[PDB]
């Protein structure tokens, strides 16, 4: 389970989240109003399920949805979601 | 309830009214120290001054007696305690309206909390720091408030805390003129009261019992005219003691104290207590999020009365 | 066929039943368990059955809901599809669609 | 290189987003330290706790974090333990007069709505507000809030009560009248 938080990508007050599932096999981009205290203000957007075992993740800041995903194999993905 | 901000950057640490109740000074992390005045049309706080005092976050200030002037001391974790003396000869919010008077640079730790003493005993201060050291500075000549002389040292704790063990310490003088001085000096898990002796050094006098954690915040009650004093804590456990003291070697009256209460109300860290004007209102905070007024009974007993939450 | 219920459906019946280490995530570990008999299970035996559906369409849904009870690893799947009615080809779409939960037992 | 500093507790490097100059890692011990690059640079860490974190970090590639920097203000860090509690350290800082040598001042620890949780993160809300989005060890992630401790109750003379809070800056009153 990694949640990293992700900034620089959202002009709205909402703030963006990449999560790892615990069995290490996708990734997810959420979005989260702040300002919203209910557990419906977590809105799940896109997932990449094609990993095998993901073992690091990171962003890029200057370009909006390009992030890089390790894998215990060797094979580093980098990709786009939003 | 009226929310009024502050204006800081950061965490507000300390605030303290003075003795008339019209003014209060907060301190915070942002190295300033503000002071609001009451105003009497308006009915809303308003800003005096707001400046800069300390290199680091000042974490306790305190007013001095009215007929010293109007002097506000803080003591920051920088290792200094400044006071400060307001010249009205200054435009407001400018800065320039609270004047330095003289820095205390003998202290070795960051320093936690600085009291005045009753204005009985003089212009007096109680230094405390994670030094684990306690030092009286007076104020011995009176034709300048910047040559402040260190009096007593007495040593709270044996050894320094490590950097990563984190601590507290607080103070609390009495606040009796017809009782010698005493000094309720709170270390790391005791509680430890100091009283003058016949050779104008302080000498330790009585223990708090029990306080398996950390203390954080200690009070002494106002004697109204009771023949008991009353001396609050909250612990870093759940318990609101309140403890019951009767007054009567080189001491003038040896003091026995009893735990007269013992409250779990709060299920978490009590981090503040306090004590109203006639010590018959507590005021607890805790992790609970809920502020609980204590008033004591017929019986002697405090017994909870109104419960705040925020 | 034998049905299995790994350690997400057990997780995930805990929240349902909260909503009425820790440091590491070792990957080759799973908390397998097998119901045996189906048909006789208890209450949580039979929400893990029922959570491991929870995601396919009706159609996979009616097709497990009228064949639980003949996973107890005993009754031969011929038999199922001779005597219940049903098309071979709906036993693979349910056998492939249930990958990771189904055991199969190939024996005279 | 610019320098190489021997240390055992070399793992998951979060640089302080209010401060660049400090990081902070662990160890395999579990053994939390924040570090200064310009005391590396020139060399002890500025702060280590023994037994923070989880063990294990050279057998297990696959570790959750349980620590992260604080983005609401500076000088804090949230600790998770043992999925239960999340204790929100505050740090104080003097300079020994530019690197502010650093200690504990207080730990704050606040109860999760759910247990079991491996991983989580922070969520900056408006008037310095503070919520955790946290990721259970079942995969669920919900949103909890950080409630509004007092942190100073006084009385006036006349009877006057002024609330101060551990999060964000206002200070309230509830007057007499």
């Amino acid at each position: 389970g990694l949640i990293k938080k992700v900034t620089h990508w959202s002009y709205d007050n909402l703030i963006d989240y990449l999560s790892v599932n615990p069995t290490r096999d996708e990734v997810t981009h959420y979005k989260v109003d702040p300002e919203n205290e209910s557990d419906e203000s977590i809105i799940k957007l896109h997932t990449v399920k094609d990993f095998g075992s993901i073992t690091c993740l990171d962003y890029s800041e200057s370009e909006i949805g390009m992030i890089g995903v390790g894998e215990k194999n060797g094979y580093l993905r980098i990709f786009n979601i939003s | 309830m009226q929310p009024f901000d502050s204006g800081h950057d950061d965490l507000v640490h300390d605030v303290v009214y003075d003795f008339y109740g019209r003014h209060v000074a907060t301190c915070s992390s942002d190295q300033h120290i503000k002071v609001f005045k009451l105003d009497k049309d308006t009915s809303n706080w308003e800003l005096s001054d707001s400046w800069r005092a300390h290199d680091s976050s000042i974490v306790a200030i305190d007013w001095a007696s009215p007929e010293y002037g109007r002097i506000i001391a803080s003591a920051s974790y920088d290792k200094t305690v400044k006071l400060w003396e307001e010249d009205p000869d200054q435009e407001e919010c400018s800065g320039r309206r609270w004047n330095k008077l003289c820095t205390l640079n003998d202290s070795k730790g960051s320093l936690y909390s600085v009291k005045f003493a009753p204005a009985h005993l003089g212009l007096k201060l109680a230094c405390l720091g994670n030094d684990g050291i306690l030092r009286l500075y007076d104020a011995l000549e009176p034709s300048d408030l910047r040559s402040w002389t260190l009096t007593s040292e007495m040593k709270v704790l044996s050894i320094p805390p490590a950097n990563h063990l984190q601590s507290d310490f607080c103070l609390s003088w009495c606040p009796s003129r017809f009782s010698p001085e005493k000094l309720a000096v709170s270390a790391l898990e005791q509680a430890i009261i100091y009283q003058r002796g016949k050779d104008g050094k302080l000498h330790v006098a009585a223990k708090l019992p029990g306080h398996k954690s950390l203390i954080r915040s200690i009070s002494w009650a106002p004697s109204i005219g009771r023949w008991y004093q009353l001396i609050a804590t909250g612990c870093k456990d759940g318990r609101i003691r309140i403890f019951k003291i009767t007054e009567k070697a080189e001491l003038q009256s040896n003091l026995q104290v009893e735990l007269l209460s013992e409250h779990d109300d709060h299920n978490g860290e009590v981090w503040s207590v306090s004590w109203n004007l006639t010590g018959t209102i507590l005021s607890s905070a805790g992790d609970d999020g809920k502020v609980r007024l204590w008033k004591a009974t017929y019986s002697n007993e405090f017994k909870c009365m109104s419960v705040i939450t925020a | 066929i034998n049905i299995r219920v790994d350690k997400h459906i057990k997780m995930a019946v805990d929240e349902d039943l909260e909503k009425e280490f820790e440091y590491d995530d070792p990957e080759m570990q799973h908390d397998y368990t097998i119901i045996l008999e189906p048909e006789r299970a208890t209450a949580i035996e039979k929400r893990w059955l029922y959570r491991c559906i929870y995601g396919q369409p009706s159609d996979i849904q009616i097709l497990f809901n009228k064949l639980l009870k003949y996973f107890n690893g005993k009754v031969p799947m011929e038999l199922v599809i001779i005597k219940e009615e049903i098309s071979r080809h709906d036993l693979k779409k349910l056998l492939n669609a249930l990958d990771k939960y189904l055991i199969e037992i190939h024996h005279w | 290189p610019i320098y190489q500093h021997p240390t055992r507790l070399t793992y998951d490097i979060k640089l302080n987003p209010f401060n660049d100059w400090q990081f902070s890692t662990y160890g395999d011990d579990g053994t939390l330290a924040i570090w200064d690059r310009r005391k590396l640079s020139d060399a002890s860490p500025l702060l280590t706790f023994e037994k923070l974190v989880g063990s294990g970090a050279a057998s297990r590639k696959y570790m959750n974090s349980c620590f992260r920097w604080s983005c609401v203000r500076n000088n804090e860090f949230a600790t998770l333990h043992r999925g239960d509690t999340i204790k929100r350290w505050r740090l104080g800082y003097y300079c020994d007069s530019n690197i502010e040598n650093l200690f504990v001042s207080s730990v704050h620890d606040t109860n999760t709505m759910y247990d079991r949780v491996a991983t989580f993160d922070y969520i900056p809300r408006s008037n310095n507000g503070t919520s955790l989005i946290c990721m259970r060890q079942s995969g669920t992630i919900y949103r909890m809030p950080i409630s509004e401790v007092c942190s100073k109750a006084i009385l006036n003379n006349r009877n006057s009560l002024l609330l101060s809070n551990f999060e964000n800056t206002e200070i309230d009153e509830i007057r007499v009248n």
